[PDB]
RNA sequence: GGUUGUGAUUUUAAUAGCUU
RNA sequence: AAGAAGCUAUUAAAAUCACA
């Protein structure tokens, strides 16, 4: 479950770097700081909604 | 392959030469002893133009009082400030406290003014 | 009782209150004793004083001496010829009856609680626990009110910054203690009186009280003995941050109460000496500000020292290279001449200025730098100097690549199950757009440390002993062995080629000829700091620096051999250049656990080593290993060159993100002796808590004639003579090989030492590391990330970053390391980037971590055993789609086995 | 633009050597 | 016999991993 979600994650900023996201610092450092927090996330139920955040977030760039 | 790195070089060190500003830097640079000068001053005593890099508008507030900014026993005028993206951002946002939704590190283009 | 402390009462206005009455308290206390029978810094037990607790003072103490009857017309005559001086408290002298005989009373009044000794050794030997001398002291003293002390974390120095600043509070104690103590001096050398003085003489107030043990003799004729006084509270000295009254500026850099040309001022020599002149003037040894005065390789170590300590008065822009305009190319030009070391103090090049020559220029500083506007940068801590024309530009870090079929796969087998104690661990995180930079303000971690001298030339001596055996010396350009196309040369370098270029460029006179011209000047270089991708478990950032050709190129070619002979011989104490393989890992365990008795297991690591490396002991470290060069080099050639490698490699000026900087110091990885000088400053830290134990082992209740003795002579080598003699020095390195055996590989290691010697505390515990890190590496080691092993058999816990079992086969019991499963599973999973086309890149990868898994194979735990056979079933799966030496497990079992 | 060390593996080439 | 490969190392380069 964990890794599921946990190696989710990478994807998720691998589609973000190829849109250049980097060009503005705020929504970068934000979706860096989310990441590597839930990499580093023990337990599932916040993993999933902080993943629910960065995919809500994502899509919002589609 | 020698000879292109070594023409490289040569260029390189003339583009040096080029953006030495020589005269500021002996102007000083004889009045220490012997004419000898850490090297790790003698830009802030002899440059022109002065950036600065802070980390929240109260660093902006120290650092200036009237848009202008001492340092090295010298001051100096801020001209153009740049956020995190290399936007353009004019003094009336910072000044203003509605700068907590703008980048945090602005960068200061300053330059000295005698 | 009452009569008993009315006679002190009558002077003292009986404003006074008595500890359990007036029976003397018991209270042990650090003291400083030479003596037939002792000779050690150690506390003791004392019970022939009563201590009164004088009401008027918040903290004053009335404490009278209730013995010697015959030695108070000594003690009455001293305290007569010294009370003149303002530097000693005040004393009572009386007789009192008891029983069938009277006898003498000396009281001291107005006594503080704790001697200034109690503060330096309480200081010291530190400890999380049974601190609380430390916390009376820092109340009483006013630092900070009890509540400071909520929080459990309060002494630590990566934790709390704030500590520091609780500290420099003790600062003008321990300056105006270093005062009084100059006066007294001066005093009992007008006075005519001969002795030593010793911490446990004075008070925090600075007032000296105990008189017993000197002698008189002709007016003015005196010779006071103060070497254990000053060496005894240098690493006090220096955590304190005390001179902090003698700043030399006293204004910010950009307030605007400065001046321009105070800058330029970088002398500072008469300000040096006169400074130890006014607090040092009984040292004896004399002092050199510019350490390039220095004869013997020690002298530059105690000149250097005390440079260190006055380091803090003087301002941080002073230090640097030193340039000046000059006639260059027919264009006038800044060109360096010399430099400013934090230590060693100012060096100026020896010579005055073809590619041999015009090449050093288009890497020297002085030229780019002059040529760039000014940056002031609030980010990081650590000094900055200059921006470029193109202005600041950031960098960022992109995460791996997922290889989603391994994962797959993994899952397939059954790993990653709900079942506990196994799953991924390790991810290549994510940095912000400028992590560069505010990973380079951990630096300010570097604070100065001065570690005491006269304790120190003897630890320098027993660790120059392990480095005896290798051969070093200086080789001919043509025979370095160079890993030409070094992905890198440094700032100025890089843009044009990889380092190739310019091997080939220079042919080898030309790069024997810089060599020699390097024996002779100063080349400061930058060093372009950048970030590395890299697995890693947790989330901080990791850079590199990366120096500039140049160093490097000079810097093998004077340390090669070496190193070479470091990397070549086996069985020694450090083990950089050893295998792990064919039963190369259970050589080096039996090796280490060789001829200890009761042997015991214990580890470490410094933390933030990299950074908080206190910027003298690197330089020790850059002398061990250049002390080789007996016959090639004279010994200002020597000078240079370490002088040099500290140019490069401590104070260079760093280059990262377009914003130049000025490292404060720590290593720097980029070095090629990086791995052997952090080696050489392990091994320094592991024998000085052996020296630091030794001398605190109460010799009167030892039993063991060998420790008693080793001790007395250690004591008599550190501050009561001036050359060690060889002789102890070998003593003791043959005892530190029989009961402390050490296994150092750059900065990690297993020691092995005998329990019992060490219960008694007659060699270095983890205590001892804890106390020695603390006043030294000035960081504190958390009592987690260390380890012990009371049965060898079990192995190490872990090192370099690796478990160990044993396992009894036909072939006998023998030791296997095995990294720990779900690191190997992540780099398994994760790659730094996309996949290249080729599939067989993914084979050497695979193949290469099924070799590091292999022991695991052996391992009890049955999920740790399918590890292993999961990646081997991996790499077969990945060859089908695309053998013995990959498809066999037996390939494998040979890479651990011996020959 | 993505460091230097020290192990190790794989390939490739050269070098000789051995065996068939 | 040549020749041929196989094997064996030694050397060199690349590639790749682990460790600090
Ligand atoms: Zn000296
Ligand atoms: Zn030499």
């Amino acid at each position: 479950k964990l890794t599921d979600i946990k190696c989710s994650n990478v994807v998720l900023l691998g589609c973000l770097s190829s849109m250049n996201v980097s060009a503005n610092s705020t929504e970068w450092a934000y979706c860096v700081d989310l990441h590597n927090k839930i990499n580093l996330c023990n337990d599932p139920e916040k993993a999933q909604e902080m993943l629910l955040a960065l995919l809500a977030f994502f899509l919002s760039k589609n | 392959r020698k000879s292109k790195v070594v023409s490289a070089m040569h260029s390189l060190l003339f583009g040096m030469l080029r953006r030495l500003d020589m005269s500021s830097v002996d102007t000083i640079l004889n009045l220490a002893k012997d004419g000898v000068v850490p090297l790790s001053v003698i830009p802030a005593v002899s440059a022109t133009k002065l950036n600065i890099v802070t980390s929240d508008i109260d660093s902006y507030n120290r650092i200036q009082r009237e848009g202008c900014v001492h340092y090295a026993g010298t001051i100096w005028n801020i001209i153009d400030i740049k956020d995190n993206d290399g936007k353009v951002v004019h003094v009336k946002e910072v000044t203003a406290q509605n700068a907590e939704s703008l980048s945090w590190p602005l960068v200061l283009g300053c330059e000295r003014i005698v | 009782d009452m009569a008993y402390l009315n006679r002190v009462r009558g002077s003292s206005a009986a404003r006074l209150e008595p500890c359990n009455g007036t029976d003397t308290q018991h209270v042990y206390r650090a003291f400083d004793i030479y003596n037939k029978d002792v000779a050690c810094l150690g506390k003791f037990l004392k019970v022939n004083c009563v201590r009164l607790k004088n009401l008027d003072k918040h903290d004053a103490f009335y404490v009278v001496k209730r013995c010697t009857k015959s030695a108070m017309e000594h003690e009455q005559s001293i305290y007569s010829r010294l009370e003149k001086c303002g530097a000693v408290a005040e004393h009572d002298f009386f007789t009192w009856k008891d029983g069938r005989a009277i006898y003498g009373n000396v009281c001291r009044k107005d006594l503080t609680e704790y001697t200034m000794m109690d503060l330096c050794y309480a200081l010291r030997n530190f400890d999380e626990n049974n601190c609380d001398v430390l916390k009376s002291i820092l109340i009483k003293v006013g630092a900070c009110e009890e509540s400071y002390f909520n929080n459990k974390v309060w002494f630590d120095p990566v934790e709390n910054e704030d500590i520091h600043r609780v500290y420099a509070l003790l600062g003008t104690i321990v300056s105006r203690a270093m005062l009084k103590c100059v006066k007294f001096c001066d005093a009992m050398v007008e006075q005519g009186i001969v002795g030593v003085v010793t911490l446990d003489n004075q008070d925090l107030n600075g007032d000296f009280y105990d008189f017993g043990d000197f002698t008189c003799s002709i007016k003015g004729m005196g010779i006071p003995i103060c070497t254990s006084y000053y060496s005894y509270m240098m690493p006090v000295m220096g955590m304190t941050n005390c001179l902090a009254s003698e700043c030399f500026v006293k204004s910010d850099i950009f307030g605007e109460d400065f001046k321009s040309y105070d800058l330029l001022e970088y002398d500072f020599t008469e300000h040096k000496t006169a400074l130890f002149n006014k607090y040092f003037k009984y040292w004896g040894l004399q002092y050199h500000p510019n350490c390039v005065d220095c004869s013997d390789e020690q002298c530059i170590v105690h000149c250097a020292n005390f440079n260190t300590l006055f380091s803090t008065t003087i301002p941080i822009t002073a230090f640097g290279p030193l340039c000046r305009k000059c006639w260059i190319d027919g264009v006038p030009l800044v060109t360096t001449a010399g430099y400013h070391f934090k230590q060693l103090g100012i060096v100026w090049n020896n010579d005055l200025n073809s590619i041999n020559e015009l090449l050093q220029f288009c890497s020297d500083p002085a030229l780019l730098i002059a040529s760039s506007p000014a940056l002031v940068d609030q980010r990081t801590v650590c000094f900055s100097v200059a921006a470029l024309g193109t202005g600041m530009t950031n960098q960022t870090v992109k995460p791996g690549h997922f290889n989603k079929e391994f994962y797959d796969f993994l899952l397939e087998q059954g790993f990653f199950s709900e079942g506990s104690e196994l799953t991924l661990k390790h991810f290549f995180f994510a940095q912000k757009g400028d992590a560069a930079v505010k990973d380079f303000d951990y630096y300010r971690y570097n604070r100065p440390t001065v570690l005491d001298i006269c304790q120190a030339r003897v630890v320098y001596q027993i660790v120059q002993r392990y480095f005896d055996i290798y051969e070093g010396g200086c080789i001919t350009a043509k025979e370095v062995v160079v890993t030409n196309l070094n992905k890198s040369a440094g700032y100025p370098l890089n843009k044009f080629g990889k380092a190739g270029l310019y091997y080939e460029s220079l042919s080898y006179e030309e790069q024997d000829e810089l060599y020699a011209y390097t024996k002779r000047n100063i080349l400061p270089t930058m060093t372009q700091l950048n970030l590395k991708y890299a697995i890693s478990g947790k989330e901080r950032a990791r850079t590199v620096g990366g120096v500039s050709l140049l160093s490097t190129m000079t810097t093998r070619q004077y340390h090669q051999k070496h190193l070479k002979s470091i990397v070549n011989t086996r069985g020694a104490s450090v083990v950089i250049g050893t295998t792990k393989f064919y039963g190369g890992w259970d050589n080096m365990l039996k090796n280490l656990i060789d001829g200890v008795e009761n042997p015991c297991l214990m580890g470490w690591d410094y933390p933030k080593c990299d950074r908080a490396l206190p910027n003298m002991i690197r330089m020790i470290s850059a002398m061990i290993l250049g002390s080789k060069h007996t016959t090639c080099c004279s010994s200002t050639d020597r000078f240079f060159r370490l002088c040099n490698e500290l140019a490069q490699v401590l104070t260079e000026v760093v280059y990262s993100n377009g914003g130049f900087y000025l490292k404060p110091g720590g290593t720097t990885s980029g070095d090629a002796t990086t791995a052997y000088a952090n080696s050489v400053f392990n091994i320094f830290q592991a024998v000085s808590a052996n020296v630091n134990k030794l001398l605190s082992v109460d010799s009167n209740v030892c039993h063991n004639l060998e420790v008693k003795q080793l001790q007395r002579k250690l004591y008599e080598c550190c501050y009561r003579s001036t050359t060690v003699d060889d002789q102890f020095v070998v003593e003791y390195y043959g005892y530190l090989r029989k009961h402390f055996s050490m296994m150092i590989l750059s900065d990690d290691g297993v020691v092995c030492y005998n329990n019992d010697y060490a219960s008694l505390g007659y060699v270095a515990d983890l205590n001892a590391f804890k106390a020695v890190l603390y006043y030294q590496n000035n960081v504190f080691m958390s009592a987690s990330k260390c380890w012990i092993e009371p049965d060898i058999n079990k192995g190490p816990h872990e090192f370099c970053s690796q478990h160990t079992m044993q396992i009894v086969d036909k072939d006998g019991t023998y030791y296997l390391p095995y990294p720990d499963p779900s690191r190997i599973l992540s780099a398994g999973v994760f790659v730094d980037d996309v996949v290249k086309t080729d599939a067989v890149v993914l084979l050497e990868r695979y193949v290469s971590l099924a070799i590091d898994a292999y022991p695991l194979s052996k391992h009890e735990n049955p999920e740790y055993k399918k590890v292993f056979y999961v990646l081997l079933d991996w790499v077969k799966h990945l060859y089908k789609t695309l053998t013995a030496k990959f498809w066999d497990e037996s390939f494998y079992a040979n890479m651990y086995e011996k020959s």
